[PDB]
């Protein structure tokens, strides 16, 4: 026997989703530059250590 | 890198590895009427079972010591098998754990068997109507196999405990590994993995076994 | 080699006794015959 | 009393000679095992 | 690295312990084929015994590569 | 002098989680009310990563297949086994 | 304690009085081991 | 595999409960929401016992961490 | 009608007051655990047809206790950093 | 003789005979410990 | 590279676990010869058994070369 | 270092001493089962006799693995 | 070069094994004329087994030495 | 000083010299299980060869953990 | 130099993969000495048998030598 | 020097030759319990190819043993 | 010279072999004696072959030997 949904929960439900949707979004665009910025400063660094132990091994 | 497990846990700075080495206890409920559920009924036969088939050969005075090695190995075979969990803790695999459990077992046995049945006892030394050749090289052997009774006693069940855990950690590792690169071989390893906890579960009864059984046996010959 | 950090080694050794001489004396002592 | 409802003194105290006597094996399981 | 050679040839060594678990597991179940096929009554008991010490090899096996690990991964 | 013994304790879903917390949760959402709860919790957990994943998790998923397998393909068996001794106890005290 | 003298004194004192004398007698034996085994340890990082 | 008929049940529920909202009971929800607003500024809900706090708790929670699965969409 | 109950019963805002109505001396602790222990077992366990279930529990619950001993030194492999 | 007296099938010729060598090569341990 | 040297050094010898398979294969069927050659009847029953072996005996063997692979190069 | 180094070296080889020790229980437990196979009616004690080899055999392969550990830490 | 030493050096070394092929052929064809001086009538196939374990032992034996060249020719 | 790590390696090696003893001692017990289930009144005679062998045997393994001790403490 | 060695090293390795044959010759004539002890009248087959069992284990301990030989002129 | 460390490896390594001596010494003397067992009728006979047998065995290992030694201390 | 190292640790590794001749030797005269034990009248033949296997498994025995000779003096 289903019973039906409280409406309160009801709205509440794809609100939340749609927001939510919105909210990883943003993450996403704002989060990817500055890793790869990092990560290429990282990979200049590694070049260094490199040479580093290259000519200090 | 993966010795982790075997570091003494606590999970603040308190004494609480005095209680993973409880929580056996529980799992074996004592009963109080006549007929029970069944997870008594079963247990039951099974120590009903083993004392029957373990204290055969001992003499009269011997057998006194049934309750002992029962608690004995139902306590080990207990903890072999709870460690066996996703994230769980194995108390035997502390090499003091098992010092413990084991040097005081072996020295009752060989002190009730020099205070009584001196003469024989020191004759055990020497075996029966051995050639009179060798007795100097003789009577240093078995006096020196005898102090290795303990030691081995031991670390042998030691060993064998700490080797699983590592095995299988190590080799789930390698399945994540594959499981990044490639698939045949992560499921093949992961078959590998049921074999190898299968063949765990078995070991962690062997040594219980094993264990009560050579002590069994040393209290017969100085019983 | 954990085993041998020998900090520890006093705590789990009591543990032993009561547990091996005092819980399980009672549980098993408990049972009883067919 | 149905089997399912008692507690081993009931038997101790119906059926003596089920008892398990505590002076000729004081240990557990409190006689031998043949 | 010296350091490093060192424990990967000491862990080569270590390797090598396991032959006799290799003898003794094909000797027990040789033992138990012959045993068997001249009494076929007692398979229970032969098969038992036989998996006793399956165990009791095995476990020599675990000691031997036991040890190589400790070696290699956690000195 | 004992009270005896009731037939069948508290039912279980999957084994693992009790009926009456999906009782207490009918009313509002009824059926696909603590479903949904548990797979959001979950993905959650494994969402936000207070559960990392390694090698001991494929232990225990291991682990856990031959529990299952071994209770599937023999608990009725060890059930009726136990009764059996219970009855025989019975019958050869009788 | 008294709850606790009359739970595992009543069962249990045939058994240490009787049955494990040298059991005792063992565990001392090991409080000597593990003392001068701890004691050389601890001297020994100690100096290091 | 039996995928299908526990599949076919699990709609039968879904199609009436997975439903999206429509603009209908709005007015509902609304009067609903300033219902529990009149109840909590004066104190009203003091009037409840522990079980329906924990359940309109854990209800809520369970819209809650579905937030968190439309990220996980994202 | 009843100053003691049970908590699920009781009303939100007299929590303090049951808070007070209670012990809360280690005694009181010991009978505590021992009543939910016995609740689980003459709940779950002493049964004729007792289960999986009848059991499962502890071990899973068990699991999830090693688990969070086990969480600090869990932290230093999350396999994304930007979490 | 000797063979009779330091018996090496009964049991007090074991008993004489194993405390005889204890006592041989506890001597020997106690005469190399001043060298 | 010196590592390389016992790298490969430690590979070598840690394929030398084997002899525990061939020996055992030695004694699993010098075994199935002698047990048949007394009774010719149950035939099928033993050659199960010496599957059996055959398999937990060429166990320790891909254990050992998958131990000396598994730290040959990669690890 | 290769004073280390060298422990290294002389643990991985002092490792194999017990090989010995696996073939003689391999070997004892076979002759236990041909033995058990031949004269049923004496189980008792040819498993005592073997279980004392066993103790034997496996204290006479204990002993290697113990010194080379010694060697390691020290 | 060190590592062109360990090339032969671990060539050398990994062939020992064999070992195991002196040891089980010999017990194979002895536990075959053992056999065929019990039965002489089981001739004909008891051969065949022996053929059989032959080739595995001696294969297990050769690829082994297969891997000893794989190294000399790294 | 490479001196005292060859000490140690030649130590570490020469030890090796006690499996031997492993498999004497295991064939010597097998045969005395076997050759007592074919005759079991002679168990005397049976046990003083067997003790004689296992003494020998052991001792002649035992004579590399002797040369262990020897060159490593002193020589 | 190194090569010359690391020759000697592998020289001095692969020349110990010859005892398993040794072994393995002592169980084949103990095979034979067994059998024709049970059934005398076929002495000639015994013979015939043990003295191809020898020649292919001699064979095979040839090989695990030329390795060697090989080796010191690698 | 390098030489004692060489010596000394190369010793520690040759004395593993008693390996072979064990395990002749222990079949050895487990088939004299074995075919004892059958007819007690040969007690001298037998003990005496069971003498033969010991001595050329135990002087196969001596060889090793004290070629080992002569390494040692002469050169 | 690196190459009298060399030499030492060569001879060291390749007189290791002899064990085999150990086996061999066990094997043999074990063998003899159950034989004998079982047909006690076919003793001379069962004598000489007894040592004709003696001879040719010292025979490899002495050539192990013999190569370790060669490599440890001449090259
Ligand atoms: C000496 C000899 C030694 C040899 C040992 C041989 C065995 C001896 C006898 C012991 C067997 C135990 C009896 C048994 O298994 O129950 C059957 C039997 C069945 O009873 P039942 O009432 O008729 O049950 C109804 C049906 O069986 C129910 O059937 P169903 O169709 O409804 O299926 C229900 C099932 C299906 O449900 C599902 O499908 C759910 C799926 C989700 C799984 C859970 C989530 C996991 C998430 C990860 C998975 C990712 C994928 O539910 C589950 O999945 C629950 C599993 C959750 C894990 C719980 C693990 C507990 C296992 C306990 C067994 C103990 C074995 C001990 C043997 C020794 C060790 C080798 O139980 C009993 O009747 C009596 C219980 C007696 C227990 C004795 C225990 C002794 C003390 C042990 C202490 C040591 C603990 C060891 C821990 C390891």
């Amino acid at each position: 026997p289903p019973v039906q949904v409280s409406p309160l929960i009801k709205l509440g439900r794809y609100s939340a989703l749609f927001l939510g949707v919105a909210y990883g979004a943003k993450r996403y665009n704002y989060l990817k530059p500055r890793a790869e910025e990092e990560r290429r400063i990282a990979a200049e660094e590694k070049k260094k250590q490199d040479e580093l132990k290259r000519i200090e091994r | 890198n993966l010795f982790a497990s075997f570091i003494a846990p606590t999970m603040m700075g308190l004494p609480i590895v005095t209680l993973i080495i409880m929580f056996p206890s529980l799992l074996f409920p004592t009963p109080k009427r006549l007929i029970n559920n069944r997870t008594i009924s079963i247990q039951q036969w099974l120590i009903q079972l083993t004392s029957k088939q373990m204290m055969a050969i001992h003499n009269q005075k011997g057998q006194t010591w049934s309750l002992m090695l029962m608690s004995l190995i139902m306590f080990i075979g207990s903890t072999n098998i709870l460690g066996l969990l996703p994230h769980s803790f194995t108390p035997t695999t502390q090499l003091s754990m098992n010092l413990g459990m084991a040097i005081p077992l072996w020295s009752a046995t060989v002190f009730t068997g020099f205070r009584y049945k001196t003469k024989t006892s020191l004759a055990h030394f020497l075996p029966q109507g051995t050639p009179a050749l060798l007795i100097p090289m003789l009577v240093i052997i078995e006096t020196i196999s005898l102090f290795i009774q303990p030691v081995a006693l031991a670390v042998r069940l030691t060993a064998n405990i700490t080797a699983g855990h590592l095995l299988i950690h190590l080799i789930g590792g390698a399945t994540l590994a594959l499981l990044n690169i490639n698939t045949m071989t992560a499921f093949i390893t992961f078959t590998i993995l049921i074999l190898l906890t299968i063949l765990e579960f078995a070991v962690a009864l062997i040594q219980a076994y094993v264990f009560t059984l050579l002590v069994s046996l040393y209290l017969h010959d100085n019983t | 080699m954990p085993q041998l950090d020998t900090s520890t080694w006093f705590i789990t050794i009591t543990s032993m006794i009561m547990t091996l001489f005092i819980l399980f004396q009672l549980k098993i002592s408990n049972y009883s015959y067919p | 009393i149905p089997f399912d409802q008692m507690t081993i003194e009931d038997l101790n105290e119906v059926f003596p000679e089920t008892k398990l006597d505590k002076k000729k094996y004081p240990y557990w399981p409190h006689r031998p095992i043949e | 690295d010296i350091d490093t050679a060192a424990k990967f040839i000491g862990a080569g060594a270590a390797t090598v312990g396991v032959a006799g678990s290799g003898a003794g597991i094909g000797t027990v179940f040789g033992s138990l084929i012959i045993g068997y096929a001249r009494n076929p009554s007692l398979k229970q008991q032969l098969f038992s015994y036989a998996i006793l010490g399956f165990a009791l090899s095995e476990a020599m096996g675990l000691f031997c590569l036991m040890v190589a690990f400790l070696i290699l991964f956690a000195m | 002098p004992v009270p005896p013994l009731p037939e069948h304790g508290g039912k279980v879903r999957l084994g693992l989680i009790p009926e009456e917390f999906f009782q207490f949760l009918y009313p509002k959402t009824g059926v696909t009310g603590p479903y949904v709860l548990g797979t959001g919790l979950i993905l959650y957990l494994l969402s936000k990563e207070i559960y990392v994943i390694t090698a001991e998790t494929f232990s225990a998923i291991s682990t856990i297949g031959v529990l299952v397998y071994i209770v599937k393909k023999y608990g009725a068996s060890i059930g009726a086994f136990a009764d059996k001794l219970n009855e025989q106890k019975i019958a050869q005290l009788e | 304690l008294q709850s606790l003298i009359k739970n595992v004194w009543i069962p249990l004192k045939p058994y240490y009085t009787q049955v494990y004398q040298e059991i005792w007698v063992g565990m001392g034996l090991m409080g000597f081991i593990v003392y001068k085994i701890r004691s050389a340890d601890k001297r020994s990082k100690a100096l290091k | 595999t039996y995928s299908k008929p526990r599949l076919a049940t699990f709609w039968h529920y879904a199609k009436v409960e997975l439903v999206p909202p429509t603009p209908a009971e709005i007015p509902t929800a609304i009067q609903s929401l300033k219902k529990i607003v009149n109840s909590a500024q004066t104190g009203s809900f003091k009037q409840l016992t522990v079980k329906e706090a924990l359940l309109n708790g854990l209800v809520a929670t369970e819209v809650l961490m579905w937030f968190y699965v439309g990220e996980i969409i994202a | 009608p009843l100053k003691d109950r049970r908590l699920l019963e009781v009303k939100l805002g007299e929590l303090p007051s049951w808070i007070l109505m209670r012990d809360f001396t280690p005694s009181g602790i010991a009978g505590a655990f021992q009543r939910g222990y016995y609740r689980y077992y003459n709940k779950y366990v002493n049964v004729k047809k007792g289960s999986v279930a009848g059991l499962s529990m502890v071990l899973a619950a068990y699991v999830v206790f090693n688990y969070c001993r086990s969480y600090k030194e869990l932290k230093h492999e999350r396999l994304r950093k930007y979490h | 003789g000797i063979k009779k007296y330091f018996n090496s099938y009964t049991l007090t010729g074991r008993m004489n005979c194993v405390l005889a060598t204890y006592g041989g090569i506890a001597l020997l341990v106690l005469y190399f410990k001043l060298r």
